[PDB]
């Protein structure tokens, strides 16, 4: 039921295309939403 | 006439007796669903020894 979000902001210095950074960063939890809703599909918003 | 529409009204005047002087009633209906519990009673604490 619970919906959790993990995130960490990192200042990348590497160029933008196809460069997922070769390193390690542990993502910290932000919130724990006590919803009771099933989730099967998702989409980003821009 | 012969169309008695269902809306009626009250006639509260400030010298009525009990049973006719108006009351304010609210009901707090509780329910337990499959969702996680979000509303709960207070949890008092003690000192730090």
């Amino acid at each position: 039921g619970y919906f959790k979000i993990y995130s960490k902001h990192t200042p990348i210095i590497v160029r933008e295309p196809e460069d997922l950074p070769q390193g390690f960063s542990a993502l910290e939890p932000l919130v724990d939403l006590p919803i009771g809703i099933n989730i099967t599909r998702f989409q980003t918003l821009l | 006439f012969n169309c008695y529409f269902p809306l009626r009204s009250y006639s509260f005047r400030p010298t009525y007796g009990v049973g006719h002087q108006p009351y304010r009633v609210v009901v707090l209906s509780f329910e337990l669903l499959h969702a996680p519990a979000t509303v709960c009673g207070p949890k008092k604490s003690t000192n730090l020894v």
